[PDB]
């Protein structure tokens, strides 16, 4: 039993492995490749002397050769795979936006968002006791020989704890933490494709610099929220891995790190803040390359070379509703060839023979106009949604209602509960990305067909093609309307993470506008040909004379 | 083609009205960042000049204008009402860009951002409200001196001789993004090919730059003598016209049309070629010795390709230094040719001080011509 | 003991079966990324 019936669910799968995929290995070599450029830098900024720079430079490369620094670089490159394949699993192509303050917590609180949270705390202990150990020292072990007895009387020697290691191993556990708390927040997870395709090298040195900065000022913020927290808490895993180990603890030669004396220790809260920028810089290469490699371009051909590969095909692959990943990579394959290429538009406009029929064309259409029609009843059914302002599961359902209709009328729970209409507004418009690429592809191809169709195969759509643009323009300018439907949204300028999906539905709007002006200037008077509605034509004709 | 094939100048007090049957027809009448932007200008005396920029609506007969007061006005032939466009940060105005595929939309360069101005294409009051003005802008990209939109009007290009990368942006997203190259200097002059697959990028150096516009790759251009002063591209986007400040010539590049897949190469012609010749000839007119020949400082080419205007300035020992335009006949097939048509002359004492073609002129061409006396003159060419 | 020279080959014997589970999770993944191919490629 029972290795039977989904084969639909590999092929699938079996489409994106393809694709997607010697993408990924390709980023977790390249994050690896890396790593030996963080340790060599870390290494040399942990054993800075400002009097004996050669000796500095000597002896960081002496370190670096030594069979202890191989090994923790080979445990660090495990550590910078296992954060690589969690980029893999935990990736969105649309922005999962909390329209709610108890959205984002119930976000939060996800079990898979907290198993990443648990795992990311887990391999930044790891990543801080291997930092802890390369910079040696005072550092070096959680375990030290009490270094004060010479008091004869046993010659058992005594172990102290070693709190400036502790310290080192939760502030490790802190960053990681932190860092995947910050990766659902501020949606570090989504997967903005580049509005220009640019080689990996440059749009990887450009971001590196922009990252170091992050991972510097970011550090000494986690650094000084950790300082904050261990001066209020610090005793209680202190207490308890002393007590779980029977552990002393050296009251006369070290001043306790639960002091304002000793936590101001400069030393450590360098070491310290230079091990949280070589965990951040690490794990951020690995994002950065996972983002570059999974929003590189992807070619489908339009016509098979051979019918074997022919679910490869791009009016085969956008029909097939595969992982929206996929999807988006055919849609903006169908943007840029509807543009950059006339041959693959004519492999679109061709006739399949032997029954003569544009299933090329009528496959592509079709599935756009879907999308299109689509996003038009979306708009239409958030319009209305704001012109209206066995027992046991219908008796849950009436006391969770009854128990919302108690909590809202108190004004601390109205304060989580509230929809945040810029929020929601966003979440609208979350794959309009998507619906961009659908529209330009399709108004590239309806503007070219008037010297490439040598069928006439666009002009028995143009009429469908016109009517949906027209009523969606109608759905986006009664849309547009609505309060703070209009407001822009304040932009940082020079974030490393984007916000470009906030701005996303005055794009859409932009698009939709030089779409219909597209088609009016390449058929101009023509279309008083074109069988349409009464309003659609008066709105045509003001596309015509530059009314809008 | 040489200065020594052209027609004579018309007799000093004559203007040329028009173009029929190839000939031109006459009548009686019709540094700091500001000596920086002088520099690098497309007006000949942008620092005297009463007109800093013309730009035409890329469909329609509507143009905008920028004034020595850093307003813009807009003139549009269905409005006797011309809005006057003046924000906060609007000051030395460099170059002006309309929005292709768009009735309503004007981007401005300015020596602290960039604005785009929204206008209402019914309702065009005297002054626009200041929430009708986009402001985009960006640290060490001042001040700009050259913008160009996209063909497909969904990106805008600019330049600033201070900032050795070109700043893509997205209008409607409002992202900014800098294609940085590795030394060489700034960016001067922006030219898309009509196509939106090619832009030439100038610099302050005898170096330009050609870039692809599908995966954003950089071919570079370093044997020249001095800077590249100005260009333009065919119709078709298969030839990039230019000149070189120092050089009396016309340069032709050629870029064959991407018959094979799987590379972002830019794709020109191992080597340029000479076209025309504007060395320091006399021509014989009734009025004894004329002399021409100089720096060809702009050139415009009509959307039909079958007209090129190239202001030329005199050197300070030819017409005492004034500019003057040249008119060519143009065909880009089977072969690239300029034949001379003639020699387009205005008000005496007039210096001309920028020219431009219409976009959607339907009775050949019509070319605009700004002049020293604050005159504009259109210039219609009949074919 | 020091910090070091240790870490290397106790680990590379503690952690046997999860460097071959990752081992054998990597070649499963990169065969399971490979399928995907020769039919969108």
């Amino acid at each position: 039993a029972t290795a039977v019936s989904r084969p639909c669910a590999g092929r699938s799968r079996d489409i994106l492995w393809r694709v997607l995929g010697w993408r990924i290995v390709a980023s977790i070599v390249w994050s690896v490749l890396f790593l030996p450029i963080c340790t060599t830098v870390f290494i040399i900024f942990s054993r800075i002397d400002l009097f004996h720079p050669i000796q500095w430079l000597s002896d960081s490369f002496s370190d670096l050769y030594s069979s202890y620094v191989i090994f923790y670089f080979l445990l660090l490159s495990v550590v910078i795979i296992i954060i690589s394949i969690f980029n893999v699993e935990f990736y969105a192509v649309v922005p999962s936006i909390p329209c709610s303050r108890l959205a984002l917590i119930g976000k939060i609180i996800h079990p898979q968002q907290l198993m990443h949270s648990f795992i990311h705390a887990a391999m930044g202990m790891v990543m801080a006791w291997c930092a802890a150990v390369i910079t040696q020292g005072q550092y070096s072990f959680l375990v030290v020989p009490c270094t004060g007895t010479n008091s004869f009387g046993s010659p058992a020697a005594q172990t102290c704890l070693n709190e400036y290691h502790l310290f080192f191993l939760l502030t490790g556990a802190f960053m990681g933490y932190s860092y995947s708390l910050l990766y659902f927040v501020n949606n570090m997870n989504y997967l903005p494709f580049p509005i220009i395709q640019q080689y990996k090298f440059l749009r990887f040195r450009r971001s590196l610099l922009l990252l170091v900065k992050h991972s510097c000022v970011e550090s000494l913020f986690l650094v000084r929220n950790f300082c904050i927290l261990y001066y209020f808490l610090g005793y209680i895993p202190k207490a308890w891995i002393s007590t779980a180990m029977n552990l002393h603890i050296d009251e006369q030669v070290h001043r306790p790190l639960d002091t304002v004396s000793g936590l101001l220790n400069l030393s450590l809260l360098y070491h310290v803040w230079l091990c949280g920028v070589f965990l951040l810089t690490t794990w951020y290469v690995s994002w950065i390359l996972f983002k570059i490699y999974a929003t590189e371009a992807h070619v489908f051909p339009v016509q098979p070379p051979f019918a074997e590969g022919s679910d490869e095909c791009l009016p085969k692959v956008l029909n097939s509703n595969p992982p929206p990943i996929i999807k988006y990579l055919a849609l903006q394959d169908l943007m840029l060839l509807s543009q950059y290429s006339p041959s693959r538009r004519q492999e679109v406009f061709s006739l399949s023979q032997p029954g003569g029929h544009p299933h090329n064309w009528t496959a592509i259409s079709r599935e756009c106009l879907n999308l299109l029609n689509g996003m038009t009843q979306k708009l239409i059914l958030y319009q209305e949604a704001a012109a209206t302002n066995s027992v046991i599961y219908s008796w849950i359902q009436n006391k969770r209602e009854q128990i919302k209709n108690f909590l809202s009328k108190r004004v601390l729970i109205m304060y989580f509960f509230s929809k945040h209409p810029e929020a929601s507004i966003q979440a609208v418009f979350s794959d309009a990305q998507m619906h961009i690429w659908a529209l330009e592809g399709l108004s590239h191809l309806v503007a070219a067909s008037f010297t490439e169709d040598r069928f006439g195969v666009v002009q028995t759509t143009l009429p469908a093609i016109l009517n949906t643009l027209l009523t969606l323009q109608e759905a986006v300018d009664k849309y547009f309307k609505l309060p703070h439907a209009s407001s822009k949204p304040p932009r940082i300028s020079g974030s490393l993470v984007d916000t470009s999906y906030k701005t996303l539905r005055f794009a859409f709007r932009a698009s939709l506008k030089t779409a219909i002006y597209r088609i009016t200037t390449t058929f101009g008077e023509h279309l008083n040909a074109v069988q349409a509605s009464a309003e659609h034509q008066k709105r045509l004709q003001q596309f015509l004379e530059f009314k809008e | 083609c040489s200065l020594g094939l052209f027609p004579p100048p018309p007799p000093r007090g004559q203007v040329t009205l028009y173009e029929h049957n190839n000939e031109l027809v006459t009548g009686s009448s019709y540094l700091r960042s500001e000596d920086l932007i002088a520099e690098f200008a497309q007006v000949t005396n942008w620092s005297s000049c009463c007109l800093r920029v013309f730009a035409w609506h890329p469909h329609t007969n509507k143009f905008a204008v920028a004034l020595l007061d850093d307003s813009v006005r807009v003139y549009n032939a269905s409005s006797t009402i011309v809005p006057s466009l003046k924000h906060r940060l609007q000051r030395n105005v460099a170059s002006l860009a309309w929005k292709p595929l768009s009735a309503s939309v004007l981007a401005v360069a300015c020596q602290s951002c960039i604005l785009i101005w929204t206008l209402d294409p019914t309702s065009l009051s005297t002054r626009p409200s200041s929430g009708c003005a986009q402001v985009l802008s960006h640290p060490g990209h001042t001040p700009v001196t050259s913008l160009a939109w996209a063909p497909s009007g969904g990106r805008l290009l600019s330049a600033s001789p201070v900032d050795a990368a070109i700043r893509v942006w997205d209008v409607s997203t409002e992202t900014c993004v800098p294609l940085p190259w590795f030394r060489g200097g700034g960016v001067t002059n922006l030219l898309w090919s009509p196509d939106g697959s090619k832009i030439l990028a100038t610099t302050p150096s005898a170096v330009f730059r050609v870039w692809e516009a599908q995966m954003w790759t950089c071919e570079r251009w370093p044997t020249l003598s001095g800077r590249c002063q100005t260009g333009c591209w065919s119709p078709d986007g298969s030839r990039l016209l230019f000149t070189v400040l120092g050089e009396p010539l016309i340069y032709s590049l050629s870029f064959p049309e991407r018959c094979g897949e799987g590379k972002g190469c830019v794709g020109g012609a191992k080597s340029a070629t000479i076209v025309a010749d504007l060395s320091e000839t006399t021509i014989q007119t009734p009025d004894g010795e004329e002399r021409l020949g100089g720096e060809a400082h702009s050139m415009v080419w009509d959307p039909s390709g079958e007209r090129l205007a190239v202001l030329m300035k005199g050197k300070p020992r030819v017409q005492d230094g004034k500019p003057v335009i040249l008119l060519f006949r143009t065909r880009n097939s089977p072969v690239f040719e300029l034949l001379p048509c003639g020699i387009i002359q205005g008000e005496p004492g007039a210096q001309p001080q920028l020219i431009t073609f219409h976009p959607s002129f339907n009775k050949g061409a019509l070319l605009s011509v700004g002049w020293s006396t604050g005159r504009i003159a259109h210039i219609p060419l009949y074919f | 003991p020091g910090p070091y020279g240790a870490s290397l080959f106790q680990h590379f014997l503690d952690s046997y079966q999860v460097m071959f589970f990752t081992l054998f999770a990597l070649l499963a993944g990169t065969a399971v990324m490979i399928i995907a191919y020769h039919t969108v490629c």
